[PDB]
């Protein structure tokens, strides 16, 4: 049906594709450049302890602040933390701007993400019989019931898979499932042993040629064993348990079915539900059938949170089940987003800041900027003459790190369209002239928009 | 997990004299405030008096939440203790007034008793009849003790339960006849061999003895809010949990207040009034305070406890300041508890409890240094360094947290005051309140 | 038709047909009521527990008759009103108490029989008994 | 009493279980599962 | 049983001449205000007037709310007393002027005779009859049900319309049940099984009930108390029919709606029919808007028109504020926080601070109300607060002092237990000093501004 593309796979490169980890010794000391990082040895070592905090299940509701100017690698450090944890531990990134939902109060939006950052791992065994129905045969009973004339003591079903077939002897009550489900010979079904009922996947595509037209799609014969008994490990967040309880999905009545045909509007999940969910979760943890695996809620531009968000986070972080929260901020001393009379450092209320482990991120030396240019070039696949490297690094000292990382691809285009397989000073000197930085542009504004005028900028 | 207050296991007072011990049940110091909270705790337990607003006041830290969490532990599970952050009240689904009304009514329990009746026996036989193409179902259960056999007719709802439970002969089952729920307790027969897919060979049990029927007195506690939600509706009682409930009309509450009183006179219910704890109460608006002040005056009002960090501070939603940031005609109705910042030996004792709760073996000099840090960086920061130094010690395989680990932790992680200096030392490179910044070296 | 489901003749036709047929809708799509006892109406039926507790005399009598029954104390109840001894046996038949009745409307041979019945067999627990018609002359020494 | 025309009956006991089918449903589609269709 | 701020207030304590007894019904003083509140009670009990406004004007803690709750007791249970704060008016579902109208009509009551015309019996037969419709695609439809009802002194066979069969069907009625049917609503109730065949061996947990005594068909009459707002809500969210709109309207989430003037006017016509039919008594009541300064200039400008309505309750406002800015009108200051052109409409009952001997009396009334047996030196101690501190602070100390005395093993509160209560539980002013002295400079241990 679909025409599979045989062409080679490759990965897009984004602003942080070069970062692969925190780059630490087994002693936890930062290597001066490793895993894509250059410098920030203090902040990487601190994040390494935070990583070991998260992997140790004693933590609940601790707070971290990544504090430092724009460009200083706070986003890179958060992503590196996430990569050090890996996919088995939740990392839930948001900005403060995402909390201003129109659809529920923002303390609900934040508590959703707070519970998204908390994972639950449940182990259960799946136990089914599974195949194409090869036969159905009633076993007439030894002692029939009077007045009925028919009495069946067993129904026998043949199931085949790709890997075998079995004669299956079933309690005759399965007649109810077969008759409702309209199971026929050549249909693919499974029998689940916790009910003894059956469900029909479809007709086996071995029968796809029975007619010139039949109104169903066929399905392949199951490629497993005819009997499955498997442990299954389910990734669950506690937010999944919130929604699954607060809006049940499978309801067969008109109001349920009309509900599932209309937009699944968020609702202000009660603390009573969440607190009972916690109690049943803690029960199953004590049974040992589930693991709690708290992860990371990361809030970037946390200075976009307002004082109502921060005061709720006080209560939230005090929960006995809670992720770690990592905050990033760049806002100096600034007015609290929802308390116009109050200024504080980082734009974080002094009440709340006292809870956080602050990690400072510092600027970069000229030689670190150069090393970052080397790492970024080989990641985007660009290759530079050393004089192009030094010119890119020089703009990085004079203007900004980000601006210079953004010159690499434009200059690579200009090089290849000039027939050069590597970029040189002539291309950098050309990329930097097509693509201005904010300062040179602001100078054009300041010179041209000194007044109103037919060709003036507008203000 | 271990949380911020997980070591708090009570208020730490002599139940006879209400004298605070200098350290017990995880609380330390605050003796005047702990005695005051113990008098409040006693008049909570006595139930006699309604609508007392008690404000716990103090600087940040100094245990105001810890005291309120100590109170909650000392009440136990039975008395309602509704924690509310004042920022929860600004719903989009309901007004602040309605959100406060629900928070009050969540804090009054109705403790309702019923005589359930239960069956427990071996299933000897099951018969089920089913209408082809659905609709009606019929059946009979034959169920046994060592001492009885009887045949019970079954309806559709019970047959749905029987088939969902996959009840079979030789199962030991119990049936709560009042709710209709079934539980399989085990089996007396072996699991058969004639059929496949029968599932789990559940626990063996001897047959139940005695009569099949037994009466069972059971007691359930429900809030006035939970009675509100199901009586404002025909359908959709999941709004108890999803929070879909709108602004419930006052006619419904006026009726419920009347009927719950009558249920008390009938002896059907006990009213168990509990606590609403409004943390960060300074975050409410003037409109909220001018609701609480008269909501308190009702016979079904809970006892309302509050905490505030604020000094003489602006009231939200108005142009002017007041003590605690709370209106004066509100504070008129409040008796205020003041908490006081800890001494170094109080800091040392708290940090020892935090260390023991986290199971961290501090060396004595590390506890001394953490105390010195506690005096100057703060109790929360000095607490954060305990779990951090434990991890650093584990990197070097140290069997105890040494001074080197606390110094290493102090180096890696800044306290608030040091971070404020770091901000002031980098005002050029951080984003200012003017939005200006310099990105260059 | 969608809410309340398939019609009974349609169920018959579908179940007796030679080949299966899919009904409309095919089931009752009306939800189950959340209140398992009040269902879909606001009509209330007075409980007999409410009948006991809405009289302070009867609430106190109900406790007393319970203790008296476990004591084996066969007991005579005197009423000044005939309508109350009617209501009393509605209560006594809501409970399991075996009772008999004598009042000024019972006919004379019925009075002999009830008095001799109560005085014969210990099975009867409560003699419901009018103040005036039952108050004189008879022997109730059991 | 002769059984209902359309209630199919399942019964389970120590001997296992059986399904019994009304004589009215034999020769209907509901008989096909039992070997007794039209 | 539980003791609250006003549990001691029982009434206005007036003489039959309408003069106030200086200490009666729980009050001390406010005599001129209690006498004015008496004349307001007379204005309410005389049904003749609509839309008169009263303002209780006076500082916090002067008993303005005690006066309003005393009115609520002098009116008794029959008359509607409808209390709200001005902060209840800001709904998220409907405009704030809707909430005012709902409260205006909640404050007007109606007592109405109703005849319930019903059938009751054991269901002894139930036999549906149906038609094969033309091809509408939904198939066959039940045309009617025939149902047999047996009572103790009769029986009926009823041929029901199929909309009543849907009530019967959604009530899950069976043969042998006892049922109740209203011909008013078409509604059905399953009362139980018959006490016939009441075998114990059902898992179904049935209530077996006796056969209905009397005839199957009955026509009982009962008296219902309702407000005008109860009628508005019933007709705006219809739910008493067996039609599809009434059916689905029980399954949808309940929500308030901006009930039109058109509906309210036509319900006046309906209720006036009940009056002319002689089946209803109109009983207008009172709306108490506490904290009326929390209303805004749109609320107050609506109240102009609402009070001019040819039926409206009496409105009692309370305010505690001096010359203050009108909310929603930051350009406008007025006394009481009430717009000056609205204040012209009201009769103002000014309410005054208490004297020290009145405070002593209130403390003793309040102590014995709470059951706090309290020595005379202890009374004098508590009554030195209320003079030096708010009156409320006196009354709030009585419960801590009682606990502390009982913990000290005393039968009764001495001066010592109050002197301990004074120390554990501060007034606002002592706490305000702690703030200003500790927050005298910023730091780690400072209060946050
Ligand atoms: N120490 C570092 N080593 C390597 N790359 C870095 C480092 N710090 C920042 N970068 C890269 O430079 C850019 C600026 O860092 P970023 O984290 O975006 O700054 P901010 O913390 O202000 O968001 C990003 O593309 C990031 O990947
Ligand atoms: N007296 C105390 N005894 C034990 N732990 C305390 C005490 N006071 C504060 N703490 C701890 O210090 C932290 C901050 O105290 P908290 O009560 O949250 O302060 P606040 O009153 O500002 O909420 C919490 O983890 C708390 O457990
Ligand atoms: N004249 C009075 N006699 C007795 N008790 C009073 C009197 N005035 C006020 N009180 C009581 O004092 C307390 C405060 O009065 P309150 O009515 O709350 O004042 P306001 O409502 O004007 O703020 C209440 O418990 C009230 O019952
Ligand atoms: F005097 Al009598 F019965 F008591 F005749």
């Amino acid at each position: 049906i679909s025409e599979v593309r045989g062409n080679t796979r490759d990965h897009r490169t984004a602003a942080h594709t070069h970062i692969k980890g925190l780059g630490l010794n087994s002693s936890g000391i930062a290597e001066k450049q490793a895993a894509g990082f250059v410098g920030q040895c203090a902040a990487r070592e601190a994040c390494g302890v935070v990583v070991d905090l998260i992997k140790a299940h004693k933590m609940a509701g601790r707070g971290v602040l990544l504090a430092g100017g724009p460009g200083t690698g706070k986003t890179a450090l958060a992503l590196a933390i996430s990569q050090e944890l890996g996919t088995k531990i939740p990392f839930c990134p948001i900005t403060g701007s995402e909390i201003y939902s129109t659809e529920v109060k923002k303390t609900e939006v934040l508590m959703e993400n707070f519970r998204r950052a908390i994972g639950l791992r449940v182990r259960e065994t799946k136990d089914v019989y599974e195949g194409e129905v090869t036969e159905m045969t009633p076993e007439e009973a030894e002692n029939p019931l009077g007045g009925y004339g028919k009495t069946i003591s067993t129904l026998l079903i043949g199931l085949k898979s790709a890997r075998g077939q079995k004669k299956l002897r079933l309690d005759p009550s399965i007649y109810e499932a077969i008759q409702k489900e309209r199971v026929q010979v050549g249909d693919v079904i499974y029998i689940e042993t916790n009910t003894g009922a059956c469900k029909r996947v479809g007709r086996s595509d071995a029968y796809a040629t029975e007619f010139d037209l039949e109104a169903e799609e066929y399905v392949p014969i199951p490629k497993g064993e005819v009997h499955k008994k498997k442990e299954i490990v389910q990734d669950v967040t506690l937010h999944d348990l919130d929604v699954a309880n607060a809006r049940p999905q499978g309801g067969q009545d008109i109001i349920s079915m009309m509900g599932q045909l209309m937009k699944p509007k968020m609702t202000e999940i009660t603390d009573k539900l969440r607190m009972e969910i916690n109690k049943v979760v803690q029960k199953y943890i004590n049974q040992g059938v589930a693991e709690l695996i708290p992860g990371v809620l990361f809030i970037d531009e946390a200075h976009m949170l307002d004082i109502e968000c921060f005061t709720y986070l006080n209560k939230a972080l005090e929960s006995p089940i809670a992720p770690i929260v990592v905050l990033a901020s760049n806002r100096g001393i600034a007015t609290i987003r929802g308390a116009d009379d109050l200024k504080a450092a980082h734009g974080i209320p002094p009440d709340f800041l006292q809870r956080l482990l602050i990690i400072p991120t510092h600027p970069y030396e000229p030689d670190e900027i150069r090393r970052i240019v080397r790492i970024r070039a080989q990641t985007e696949g660009v290759q530079l003459t050393d004089a192009a490297v030094d010119r890119v690094a020089e703009h990085g000292v004079r203007i900004s790190l980000r601006y210079c990382l953004q010159l690499l691809a434009p200059a690579s285009i200009l090089a290849r369209v000039n027939g050069r397989t590597q970029v040189d000073v002539q291309d950098i000197a050309e990329a930097e002239e097509l693509f201005l930085d904010a300062r040179r542009s602001a100078n054009i504004l300041t010179s041209t928009g000194e007044s109103g005028g037919l060709h003036g900028f507008i203000s | 997990l271990i949380a911020a207050h997980s070591h708090i296991r009570g208020l730490g007072v002599d139940a006879d004299t209400l004298e605070p011990r200098p350290s017990s049940q995880g609380l330390v110091g605050q003796e005047k405030a702990r005695k005051a909270a113990a008098v409040v705790l006693e008049m909570i337990k006595q139930g006699k008096i309604a609508g007392r607003a008690v404000l716990i006041a103090g600087p940040p830290s100094t245990g105001k939440t810890a005291i309120a969490m100590g109170m909650a532990q000392s009440l136990g599970q039975d008395v309602p203790f509704t924690t509310l952050a004042a920022s929860e009240i600004f719903s989009l689904e309901m007004s602040k007034t309605e959100a406060l009304t629900q928070a009050f009514r969540k804090s009054i329990g109705v403790r309702i008793k019923e005589e359930s009746e239960i069956m427990e026996g071996e299933v000897v036989e099951i018969q089920i009849d089913r209408s082809v193409t659905g609709g009606a179902k019929q059946g009979k259960l034959t169920i046994k003790t060592t001492d009885m056999e009887a045949i019970y007719d079954m309806g559709s709802k019970m047959i749905d339960a029987m088939t969902k439970e996959r009840v079979m002969a030789g199962d030991i089952i119990s049936i709560d006849k009042s709710s209709g729920k079934i539980t399989k307790l085990g089996r007396s027969y072996a699991r058969s061999r004639d059929y496949d897919a029968m599932g789990v060979d559940t626990k063996f049990l001897q047959c139940p003895e005695g009569e099949l029927q037994k009466r069972k007195e059971v007691v359930h506690t429900v809030s006035l809010h939970e009675i509100d939600v199901i009586n404002s509706r025909t359908q959709g009682f999941l709004a108890l949990f999803s929070g879909d409930t709108g602004e419930i009309r006052s006619e419904i509450r006026d009726q419920i207040n009347t009927k719950v009183a009558e249920w008390k006179e009938e002896g059907k219910a006990e009213i168990v009034p509990g606590v609403l704890f409004i943390d960060e109460v300074h975050m409410l608006d003037i409109e909220c305070f001018s609701y609480i002040n008269r909501a308190l005056e009702s016979d079904l009002a809970p006892i309302v406890i509050m905490a505030s960090n604020r000094g003489v501070s602006r009231i939200r939603g108005t142009d002017y300041k007041s003590p605690h940031g709370l209106p004066l005609d509100f504070l008129d109705r409040v008796v205020i508890i003041n908490t006081h910042p800890y001494t170094p030996d109080e800091l040392r004792q708290i940090l020892s409890i935090r260390a023991q709760e986290e199971e961290v073996d501090l060396t004595p000099d590390a506890l001394a240094l953490l105390t010195k840090i506690g005096q100057e960086a703060g109790l929360r920061y000095a607490s954060n360094l305990i779990t951090t130094s434990q991890l650093i010690a584990a990197k070097r395989r140290a069997k105890q947290v040494g001074v080197e680990d606390v110094q290493r932790s102090f180096k890696l992680f800044y306290d608030p005051a040091r971070s404020v200096r770091f901000v002031q030392e980098s005002e050029k490179r951080l984003i200012g309140n003017d939005g200006v910044v310099d990105f260059s070296y | 038709k969608a809410l309340f489901g398939p019609t009974p003749s349609e169920i018959k036709e579908a179940s007796f047909g030679p080949r299966p047929v899919t009904l409309y809708p095919p089931r009752a799509l009306l939800p189950a009521p959340d209140h398992d006892k009040q269902r879909f109406t606001n009509i209330t039926v007075p409980s007999m527990a409410r009948f006991v507790t809405d009289s302070g005399k009867l609430a106190k009598l109900d406790e007393l008759l319970r203790e008296l029954k476990e004591g084996g104390h066969r007991v005579l109840l005197y009423f000044q009103m005939t309508r109350m001894i009617d209501l009393m046996e509605e209560y006594l038949t809501y409970r399991n108490y075996k009772y008999c009745r004598l009042d000024g409307s019972t006919k004379l041979e019925d009075r002999r029989d009830t008095v001799a019945d109560f005085q014969t067999r210990p099975e009867i627990f409560i003699f419901l008994l009018s103040t005036r018609a039952g108050g004189l002359g008879i022997n109730l020494t059991t | 009493k002769r059984p209902d025309p359309m209630m199919i009956r399942w019964v389970n006991n120590k001997m296992g279980s059986v399904v019994a089918v009304p004589e009215e449903l034999l020769g209907t589609h509901a008989g096909v599962v039992f070997g007794a269709g039209p």
